[PDB]
């Protein structure tokens, strides 16, 4: 009947907000991969403030992302928008040492909390896998540096077999990744 | 760097997992009963009236469950654990779209339909009907008519064909009239049912 | 290699008697084939509809003879250890008998008749049995052979079949409705009863 | 309907089963876990490889208490109706208790040793025991670890281990050789030989 | 050492002899798509005694694919062009009637036994397969003269069913279009 | 139609298909002594020459128990059920490879292998040695090389590294000479067991 003349409508709030959302995941995922470049330089050590502080304006278009918030049905997008973010900021702290390295999701919805908050469960437990990826990244960029992501990424390791297992897909692949590495600090010591 | 909460975060959604998995099981039970009794009148007419007694009766304990499923669910944590109960909850609509069209000449609304499942609309309200699961529900009510006309025409009746071509054609337009998801091939095969039905109206010509 | 010479007779023992009950196997497909054109006779004319029922008969008796072989050939439990091989071929014995006890009653044979048909025991605790998921699948492939058998009953004149066919399917049909998912048959199933109901209703 | 109440009764129950021996087995996988990170830590610090056993061994213990359990959740034979849940579980555990007694002394453990280990009994008329193919691909998995272990023993200093674990994965790999093929494991471990014997060569 | 001059040489010869025959592996396979195309013209019934002597002088171009023979080594070629003959051929035959249909691949290697031969084992027995397509085609032409095609179908069906099973996918999709034509010749009388 | 002898003669292929197994299968093992006593060189280098008087006089037999594959073998059925034998006698082909390599400081070839199993050449002499076979026989030898060069290091030889380097380097050249089917893959694996040879060698200065 013409009933439907709500139903479409009402959905295709639905279909805007997703759009919107999505825009927004794009700006953050993209905003962010550009940050762990920057961590990528190594040289000085300005890269590190000067990057805590864009992550701090992540912080605000994090606010933006939450704003329109009012539940899963539009964490779809929550993509590398979220799970970029965990990375590259997860990675300022793991590199930022020289073990907790250091976080944990909790304290990061604390400071999203200040957005007024945006929820962050597993998929902080996955940021933080591709945050293994990142610690590579900062040892491959070597060549007495290496050793320090090769016992990181041994208790990652540690951490990320200890758990219920989706996921796989990303353990397995880094267990690969503590190979590389565990190679790596064992080549050096010829 | 102690897991132990990291994990066991996910190891007290499970035992909820669960929790509404054994809901889950007893509606779909109590689902198919009027299940039953629907496919029973593909076989004799004299029925329709009791089927729908009873079907209806099997509802006002369906929605009794529901609750049950109702305070389980914290908060907007709807769309968290919704997947156990949406393939069911549209066998429900169904169900019951069915039957108000075998009472009257049409067919029920998120409204008319939440408030006999004992449940709400906006996700403001809380634990609501999600409206995909509504139209869902609605759609596979095509298929099943295609083939109760075609019976109901092994059973003498000239009018039924027509009706049923009637409601599905608005039904079609309805869902003509939304977005040009993931529902859009069940759309299609609306149109397949639809052509089918058209060509039993037809045939009705001898 | 200490210990390993052990595993390795233990292993070759088990690989060889698995490519053992592959024989028989083949032994009971074969069979099962001579029937199975014989009810594509049944298909082509009505006449032979009987003989035909004969000649599948006289090759499920044989059938069971080298099933009590087969029984011979499972040790202890490890019946579902071996069990795939003579779970497709006993879906299609299933279905066979199935189909001819519909051709000569109008009703569908039980695990327990079947059974004794093959020579096979009833319960799992005796060893080689009749599993239920074989019976019931065989008799799903009986429900999809019916469909294309009253299609072909008017086909060469007959407005009669179609309808026990009809009912037959649709409270079979309904029996599968009460059963549960852990399957793509019983849809199947659901499908084809529409075909054969479509069929009647152009009576 | 009329036979198919039956049927869904016991479908019912069976798949019930299913889902309540899937308990028990959840519960063996996350001890397994614990000792399995602990071994972790034989991967980051040499003198914790002792310590670490001793937990790993108190897990293995508890283990078997619950695979008590597990045997007497499978009725008469079925035991293969219901296999694969305790296989890549026990494959696990397999592993865990064969890696342990080889940090404990240059060998690797029996079939007979880790089946008392886990409580369960040794041949197939015993309704629940522990399978070879599952014992196999255990081992297989030590032969797997000892490699990254090696590795990380001259990692962090210590050019006698990969010799020892070089013989060993020697020989246990011959040990393979003499095994047949009916299997892309027994090629991998053909590889992790190469892996040791180049960390052997380094010396 | 100086020995692969010959071992590349010596399989070079392979590689050659392989190439040319796939040349006449599709020239008879295209040549004799044209004769069952022919045989789609349904008209009168030249099609018939033109298409059987057409078919004849494949027998020449086969004559030429079996002239440099002295085994399966390739017989990897043998592909549509001894298909796709079979094929053509059988329906020259099972179109030919208006119930054998009519050829065995026995008499098929006689026909080829004078070109002094190419073996025909199981690739006959797939050539009529590919056949019971082409009666599907003589069939679906129509539209009193499908119900031919369903005795036909049938026949062979029973007659395919009736073997050891690679064919499978042959089989299968052969009894699909047996319920094609059994669904037709049923839909006929209303 | 009469389909007894249509299927018939496959049912005539199968019995064969089986008589062939059951060759390939005692071959298997034939090898297989062979093949542990190679896998025992990684161990002990005092221990060749045995190893070599050894699996010869496996291969003497083996020889014997092909030719029973060979009047298995009606005229030009070779390549009908070759698919058998082919990856073992490949296994043999290496194994031959192998020795003569630790006998003397060179390959063997199409000839000097066949003579050895009791087979022949051309396809027009009868049951042959497809140089297919002979090749793919010959590339694994590469693969053990490699390893055997590392191990033979461990155990105080100069001289291994250097020698296999060149066996390899003129095996590889040989086979880059071939065609610019399906080997051209093994091939590139045997351009990286190239490089880590050479690896070897140069490591060999300290």
């Amino acid at each position: 009947v013409q009933q439907f003349r709500i139903y479409s409508n009402e959905l295709i709030m639905k279909h805007d907000r997703h759009e919107r959302i999505v825009k927004l995941s794009r700006d953050i995922t993209i905003e962010s991969k550009r940050i762990i470049f920057l961590l990528h330089s190594i040289n000085k050590e300005k890269v590190l403030e000067e990057a805590r502080q864009r992550l701090n304006k992540l912080i605000a278009v994090n606010f933006r992302a939450v704003a329109l918030e009012l539940v899963y049905q539009f964490r779809s997008s929550y993509s590398p928008g979220l799970q970029e973010f965990i990375e590259a900021y997860t990675y300022m702290e793991y590199l930022c040492h020289e073990t907790k390295s250091v976080s944990d999701w909790q304290a990061i919805q604390a400071v999203m909390q200040y957005v007024e908050f945006f929820v962050d469960p597993t998929e902080y437990i996955l940021g933080l896998s591709d945050l293994t990826g990142e610690l590579m990244r900062r040892c491959i960029n070597s060549l007495d540096t290496c050793l320090d992501t090769c016992k990181a990424l041994q208790h990652f390791y540690s951490g990320y077999i200890s758990l219920n297992c989706e996921l796989w897909r990303k353990i397995t692949t880094m267990k690969q990744s503590v190979l590389k590495a565990e190679n790596v600090c064992y080549n050096v010591k010829v | 760097d102690i897991f132990s909460n990291y994990q066991k975060y996910i190891d007290n959604e499970q035992e909820v997992r669960e929790n509404i998995r054994i809901v889950v099981r007893e509606i779909e039970h109590l689902s198919k009963e009027a299940q039953i009794k629907l496919q029973i009148i593909h076989s004799d007419l004299s029925q329709i009236s009791a089927a729908c007694g009873l079907a209806r009766k099997q509802v006002e304990l369906c929605a009794q469950k529901y609750q049950k499923l109702a305070e389980l669910v914290p908060a907007g944590q709807y769309y968290r654990y919704s997947d156990h109960w949406t393939f069911i909850t549209q066998r429900l609509i169904f169900i019951i779209a069915l039957v108000i069209y075998l009472e009257a000449g049409f067919l029920v609304t998120r409204e008319t339909v939440a408030e006999m499942l004992g449940l709400k609309i906006s996700q403001s309200e809380g634990f609501h009907l999600d409206v995909e699961d509504y139209l869902l529900g609605i759609l596979q009510l095509a298929s099943e008519l295609s083939r109760f006309a075609t019976n109901s025409v092994t059973m003498g009746d000239y009018e039924r064909p027509l009706n049923i071509s009637h409601f599905i054609g608005d039904l079609n337009t309805g869902f003509r009239l939304l977005n040009l998801d993931g529902l859009r091939k069940r759309f299609d095969a609306l149109k397949y049912d639809v052509k089918k039905i058209e060509e039993v109206v037809y045939d009705v010509s001898i």
